[PDB]
Order: C-alpha cells, then sequence, then structure tokens
C-alpha cells in the first residue's frame, strides 16, 4: 500500500493526483492511503518517497487500471495538463486550451474512447486546481471543453475530490485542536 | 422494441439510478414528443445545439434512452446529409456535436461497421 501525501497549502493543489489516487481506490480498495498536510514549505504532492511525477508514478504502478490510450499519446496530454494548464495566465491558457477544445470536436473523451484515460484526469484535474479556468469553463468560450470537463465533473471520483480534500483539512485542523 | 434497445440494456450502465430534475424530465419529455411526431429531421440543430454543451442528450453522466431512441432516428438521417453534402467538410464543422455524440453511441451499442457513419477526424 502506497502513500499519497496532498498538500492543502500548494499554490496548485494536485487535484490530478488526488483522482488518480480515487480512482485506484474505488477499484481497488486499501491501495493507496491518502494523507493531507496543510504546511507552505511542503511539496505539493508526494507518493511515498517521491515528490517528482507522481501522477505518471500512480498510473504507471497502477497499469491495468490505467490501461488506456497509447502511452506516448497519454503522456502528450499529461504533459500539456502539467505545464500548461495549471498556469494563471489568461494569455497562456487560452491557447492551451484551444488545444484542447480541437481534439474534443467529434470526441467524448481526449483519447477518443468509450471511456476516459489518465489524459482526461490529468487535463481535468490541472483545470480544477486552476482559478483562473472557471469563468472560462462557466462560460463555455470553449465550448467543448465545458461539456467535457462538465461530464467528468458529475462523476463523484471526479466531482467530490474537493469535498474530500476539504473534509480531511477539516479532520487536520480538528486532530489539532 | 429495437436490436438497439435491446443492446442498451445489456450494458451496465443501463441500471444506473438516474433521477432526473424538472429541467432533465422536460427534455426527454420534449425529444420524446419530437419522435412522436416523426420530425427529428427538423429539430437536427436543436439536437446539435443540446450536444454543444452536453456529451448527452438529458445532460447525463451516462448515456440514457433518449440518447438510444434519438440516436436510432437521427443515425440514417445525418449519414444521409453527410453523403449528399456539398461542402464536405462545413457540415462536419457545423454538425461536429451530433457527429461525436453519434460516433460514441454507435461504437457503444456496436453497430456494423456497414451501417456505421465513418467518422472523418
Ligand atoms: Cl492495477
Amino acid at each position: 500500500p502506497s502513500t499519497l501525501t496532498i498538500n492543502g497549502k500548494a499554490p496548485i493543489v494536485a487535484y490530478a493526483e488526488l483522482i488518480a489516487a480515487r480512482i485506484v481506490n474505488a477499484l481497488a480498495p486499501n491501495s493507496i492511503a491518502i494523507k493531507l498536510v496543510d504546511d507552505k514549505k511542503a511539496p505539493a504532492a508526494k507518493l511515498d518517497d517521491a515528490t517528482e511525477d507522481v501522477f505518471n508514478k500512480i498510473t504507471s504502478k497502477f497499469a491495468a487500471i490505467f490501461d488506456n490510450g497509447d502511452k506516448e499519446q497519454v503522456a502528450k496530454w499529461v504533459n500539456l495538463a502539467q505545464k500548461e494548464l495549471v498556469i494563471k495566465n489568461f494569455a497562456k491558457l487560452s491557447q492551451s486550451l484551444e488545444t484542447l477544445d480541437s481534439q474534443l470536436n467529434l470526441r467524448t473523451f481526449i483519447l477518443g474512447g468509450l471511456k476516459y484515460s489518465a489524459a482526461d484526469v490529468a487535463c481535468w484535474g490541472a483545470l480544477r486546481s486552476n482559478g483562473m479556468c472557471g469563468s472560462i469553463i462557466k462560460n463555455k468560450v470553449d465550448v467543448n471543453v465545458s461539456r467535457w470537463y462538465t461530464l467528468l465533473e458529475m462523476d463523484p471520483i471526479f466531482g467530490e475530490a474537493h469535498d474530500f480534500l476539504s473534509k480531511s483539512l477539516l479532520e487536520l485542523k480538528k486532530s489539532a485542536n | 422494441m429495437s436490436d438497439l434497445v435491446t443492446k442498451f440494456e445489456s450494458l451496465i450502465i443501463s441500471k444506473y439510478p438516474v433521477s432526473f430534475t424538472k429541467e432533465q424530465s422536460a427534455q426527454a419529455a420534449q425529444w420524446e414528443s419530437v419522435l412522436k411526431s416523426g420530425q427529428i429531421q427538423p429539430h437536427l440543430d436543436q439536437l446539435n445545439l443540446v450536444l454543444r454543451d452536453n456529451t448527452f442528450i438529458v445532460s447525463t453522466l451516462y448515456p440514457t434512452s433518449t440518447d438510444v431512441h434519438v440516436f436510432e432516428v437521427a443515425l440514417p438521417l445525418i449519414k444521409d446529409l453527410v453523403a449528399s453534402s456539398k461542402d464536405v467538410k462545413s457540415t462536419y464543422t457545423t454538425y461536429r456535436h451530433i457527429l461525436r455524440w453519434i460516433d460514441y453511441m454507435q461504437n457503444l451499442l456496436e453497430v456494423s461497421s456497414t451501417d456505421k457513419l465513418e467518422i472523418n477526424h
């Protein structure tokens, strides 16, 4: 059993990593212990020992669960999420989002399956981390992105990830009190 | 009674306990009234609009009977207009939302490659 520690004071909260863990635990109970910290010196996310490339480390560890999408293809989108979709700059984000929006023209999920892949998790998590994307998604400027984003939001694994984070931060406070 | 409905009912996601809001119930209701009128073709631009902002017709996480019923009528309709299009082309860019939804439903319900609408991408 691995341990994923999430930091509540990260400028970019590790939603993609959290959701990845929630997917794994839903399909394979007790696989990943999810812990919260609330400290500005802590890394955004930590899987056991590793603070770098946590998302890919989770998806690669649970290969049967994360089985879909050509790995090179998945990586293209995981990299766009991690390096572009988290950026709190409308001018950069607008370009990045058009790349995603265009990919979704004729697809329900990023890589075109009947079900979502790690690509979808990474991008959805990256956008959830980005306060700037809220008005963008709400106003449907990129119609495909909004359509896609609001689909996955309906799945509690995604849409209640924040609730889990908030409740865990509550419990962290409670244990301190 | 149709083969498409039967195959949808054989899927696991068929059995999920979706509860419609009034708005959702209104939406399922209006699409069944369109089906009953026989006027899905005039309502294709409305359908494309619904699908612009919603993955499935009744704003659900999974496809519903509404999707299957509308799909069964819409599929031959759409591949006719693609086949009769003057601008390949513009038809695709315009009605892309119906097209992505067609591509999902035909693959979900395992429509035969012969009856399938080939999506360009
Ligand atoms: Cl696994």
